[PDB]
RNA sequence: AUAUACCGCCAUCUUCAGCAAACCCUGAUGAAGGCUACAAAGUAAGCGCAAGUACCCACGUAAAGACGUUAGGUCAAGGUGUAGCC
């Protein structure tokens, strides 16, 4: 089947769950090695929000 | 004369008017009583050119109105279709499972039904009003996935076979606490529509929107209250139905973003402590500070129901089962 | 907008033939003459009836071929000698078909004082050219 | 049934040894640390910025080593798993490197205007059975105008991870594995196709390795 | 009797270049929209222009001109729906 929404989750956050409905009858082959090796961060869509008020950037300047 | 008349399709070319019968005569029937070794006999066996009686052609040619009449009444039968949401109207009307791909990939398991039908349109610079239909479907087959998605054509039965094929390929996973509902009672709003959702137990049947009922027996969720209120437009109300029941916290999760066991009373039990779930890993040493009346804004028409003061003649009504 | 032998486009399932499928000023260019007689040349005499002779055998002979004759007929003509190519369904028994020759080339060939040889072939379908 | 050769690498950390191949000072003479100026910080990479010395951002070089021993992890897990691997990239600089980096290795690319819908139209613009490539590989995310490019958005619709060398400039949330670093240097460059390709081409003959060892079993 | 039921044959824009099935994307999955070669989402069978063909050439004039627009015109070329007269 499939699930394109790149917006309601990750794209392992969709193949782990479509895999527990058992709608696709196979997994695919990258599958098992985000399962053995994952990022550091979890590849969802967030809207690039913009500062606004008070809330400036938390970086620091090099000196 | 003869060659005035001519062939048969610039019959019902002329008769129908779509521009804004030939199934019984066998080849060797003749209206005078005849038969030919070559057709219409044991075939090359009478072999001999002879004729009928007059009162056997009249057994043979009652014969002829009997079939016409049967076969125009085999075309005179009402179709035994289904009733979605009303007659004359394609509310809760059920596709077929939706169409196998190119390769495989089988989706028997999957129901389709439609949720609105309209006949849009639009200007355009030559022909004016150009009629397309909008319809609106959605796919699931229980088990805790479906998906939705729309078709817009020229033409009905082709504006269906593409909302189908659409919405088999975008799917959400709804996850349920054990299969009949949902975790937590979610309220949300898309963009107008304020939709109250909240978490019933078994046996208390689907009493939510006239959608959510025909979107919940896709996904699996057998009973849950759902009061939609604000604008109710079916495309706008599905997508927001979709995201609530996909922004969605699991028991595992609820541990998991906390650490703490979570655990469950039941009233129909006693006061039984089962756990649901603890977290996969390490535990806090912390207990909850329990601060209580906490600042959750709650709504109004659950105090009022709590309370029990107001009333409506619709408000719990004996309806149907499902 | 002429609309003389166009078949017009409107989807992609109507099968065509290559003889319906050109328009009328193609009838040399891509097309030939469905019928041969020497009758329209400068100057000939017995034209006037044998075209007569040849919308007739287009009005008789899918009549009595019902459903299964396949395309336009070709009728030519030698002195004579006229023979009939024509091609045809394959799904009526040929039983039936060899009793519709023997009969076919005996009523005409009394009819118009001349040998009527039908000659056939068969093809199973249509002969789609283009799917417009 | 060879599953054996495939159930293994994954109970094991760094099979193919790839943490040899990269060094936090072999990074930073090739300026991987270079970035743009500080108006256009893209708001996703905060996190992966050391700090702005003169209007310039510099990259995290230890956030780096954690994030390319984890990048070079997968597309060496995946080329040892013959899978299809692309590269894309539209800087018009590297056109010419990262088209004969990918003929080099046994791998593909597209390094040009990409048609839309080549991988959500598949099985229409190419023939009506066709393997999806299941890694993408970005070396610029960005097009020759600085929006995401247009294969961020479908890899993550027809499912397939990408990995990216992510900038100052672009968003990292569509990518599986970003790699925060410089790439519109050519010395950045020449190192990123080093190091993809190093990485692959060791996959491919521990793959024809471990076969025949079962195979002569 | 009705071209305000139609086939059949055409007029007009047309001395046009468009129309398009089927898929994909973008609009928070709203009516709809889908242009950027130092290229940001489009792909495209199919039709028409074009191209070929006739005439004295490759020029030219013919022929060709889709989908639609005006309930265009014709029951009085022929056929024929409905209603009528017999
Ligand atoms: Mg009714
Ligand atoms: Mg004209
Ligand atoms: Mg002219
Ligand atoms: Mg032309
Ligand atoms: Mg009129
Ligand atoms: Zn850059």
């Amino acid at each position: 089947a499939g699930s394109r929404l790149e917006t309601v989750g990750s794209i392992f956050s969709r193949t782990r769950d479509l895999v527990r409905a058992g709608v696709l009858k196979e997994k695919p082959l990258w599958f098992d090695v985000y399962d053995a090796f994952p990022p550091l961060r979890e590849p969802v869509f967030q809207r690039p929000r913009v500062r606004y008020g008070k809330a400036k950037a938390p970086i620091q300047d090099i000196w | 004369s003869f060659f005035t008349k001519l062939t048969a399709d610039e019959l019902w070319k002329g008769a129908l008017a779509e521009t804004g019968l030939n199934r019984g005569q066998i080849i060797g029937e003749g209206r005078y009583g005849f038969l030919w070794p070559g057709l219409n006999v044991p075939l090359m066996k009478v072999q001999t050119i002879a004729q009928r009686s007059k009162e056997e052609q009249e057994k043979v040619e009652a014969d002829m109105i009997q079939q016409r009449e049967e076969w125009d009444r085999k075309k005179k039968m009402k179709v035994k279709r289904e009733r979605g949401w009303s007659g004359n109207s394609w509310g809760g009307i059920s596709l077929g499972p939706p169409d196998p791909g190119p390769c495989g990939e089988t989706y028997e398991d999957f129901d389709t039904r439609i949720l609105e039908v309209r006949n849009v349109f639009t200007m355009t610079a030559k022909e004016g009003r150009k009629k397309s239909i909008r319809v609106l479907v959605a796919v699931g087959n229980g088990k805790g996935a479906a998906g939705f998605s729309i078709g817009k054509a020229t033409d009905r039965m082709d504006a269906f076979r593409k909302a189908k094929n659409r919405a088999v390929h975008h799917l959400h996973y709804i996850e349920r606490y054990e299969d009949h509902t949902i975790f937590h009672d979610i309220s949300l709003r898309f963009k107008r529509t304020h939709i109250k959702m909240k978490k019933q137990p078994k046996g208390y049947g689907l009493r939510c929107h006239r959608a959510i009922i025909t979107i919940c027996r896709l996904i699996g969720i057998k009973d849950m209250y759902a009061k939609v209120s604000g604008s109710i437009n079916m495309l706008s109300l599905t997508q927001g139905l979709f995201r609530g029941l996909s922004r969605q916290e699991t028991h595992q999760q609820l541990a998991d973003k906390k650490g703490l066991h979570v655990v469950e009373i039941r009233e129909e039990c006693g006061p039984l402590p089962i756990v649901v779930a603890s977290p996969r890993g390490p535990l806090r040493k912390d207990p909850e500070p329990e601060d209580e009346v906490p600042d959750v804004k709650l709504d109004w028409e659950d105090v009022k129901t709590a309370q029990g003061m107001k009333r409506s003649v619709w408000s719990n009504l004996k309806r149907a089962a499902t | 907008k002429n609309r003389a032998a166009r078949v017009r486009v409107s989807k992609g399932d109507k099968p065509v033939t290559y003889e319906e499928a050109h328009a009328p000023h193609y009838i040399a260019h891509r097309k030939g003459w469905l019928s041969l007689h020497t009758g329209n040349l400068d100057g000939e005499d017995h034209a006037a009836e044998r075209t007569v002779e040849d919308v007739f055998l287009r009005k008789f002979m899918w009549g009595t071929f019902p459903g299964c004759l396949a395309d336009q007929l070709v009728l030519k003509r030698r002195g004579n000698q006229l023979e009939i190519c024509a091609v045809v369904l394959r799904q009526l028994s040929p039983h039936k078909y060899y009793f519709l020759v023997g009969y076919s080339e005996t009523l005409l060939s009394y009819f118009y004082k001349c040998p009527v040889r039908l000659h056939l072939q068969t093809v199973p379908s249509k002969v789609v050219y283009k799917y417009l | 049934f060879n599953d054996k050769i495939l159930n293994e690498p994954l109970k094991h950390s760094d099979f193919f040894n790839v943490k040899e191949l990269f060094s936090v000072r072999s990074l930073f003479d090739a300026r991987v640390h270079l970035g743009h100026k500080a108006g256009c910080r893209h708001r996703f990479m905060e996190p992966y910025i050391f700090g702005s010395r003169l209007d310039h951002d510099i990259i995290d070089l230890e956030q780096t080593a954690t994030h390319l021993q984890l990048a070079l992890n997968f597309t060496a897990h995946m080329a040892y798993r013959k899978g299809i691997i692309l590269f894309i990239s539209r800087n018009r600089q590297f056109s010419y490197l990262i088209e004969n980096m990918a003929r080099d290795c046994g791998e593909y690319a597209h390094t040009r205007y990409f048609r839309g819908g080549m991988l959500t139209n598949a099985r229409l613009l190419f023939g009506p059975t066709v393997r999806l490539p299941d890694l993408i590989i970005f070396l610029h995310t960005l097009n020759n105008i600085f929006e995401p490019h247009v294969a961020v958005r479908d890899a993550a619709k027809m499912n397939i991870p990408t990995v990216g060398i992510v900038d100052t400039n672009c968003n990292p949330c569509l990518i599986t594995y970003p790699v925060p670093g410089n790439d519109d240097s050519p010395l950045a460059v020449h190192l990123y196709c080093r190091l993809f390709q190093t990485a692959i081409t060791r996959a491919k003959e521990k793959r024809q390795q471990v076969e025949a060892l079962y195979r002569l079993q």
